[PDB]
């Protein structure tokens, strides 16, 4: 019998694991966007913390 | 112009200017909607939110 289950090498969890790593990306970004730009008045706005 | 010029320090104080006369009392709700927004930015700033 066949084994049906999501893999690391089908299309689909290909696709669920490129969108993820995207998604990490993105937020890796923003945050060094706000470390960098730390003293902006509209950073320092918003919790910097939380 | 002239008079708000000569603030050097234009990051940790603000001049709120009036023109007063009318023979009215509009300076004291001047006053006290200066003195309103004074303490809220001095709330903010303690919180580092500004």
């Amino acid at each position: 019998k066949e084994i049906e289950f999501l893999s690391w090498t089908e299309p689909f969890g290909i696709a669920l694991t490129l969108f993820a790593v995207l998604g990490i990306f993105l937020t890796a970004f923003v945050l060094g966007v706000f470390i960098k730009f730390r003293n902006t008045p509209i950073v320092k706005a918003t919790n910097r913390e939380l | 112009c002239q008079f708000e010029d000569l603030n050097r320090r234009k990051d940790t104080k603000e001049i709120y200017t009036h023109f007063t006369c009318s023979t009215d009392t509009k300076n004291v709700q001047f006053v006290f909607d200066a003195v309103t927004d004074v303490i809220i930015k001095n709330n903010l700033k303690e919180c580092g939110l500004y």
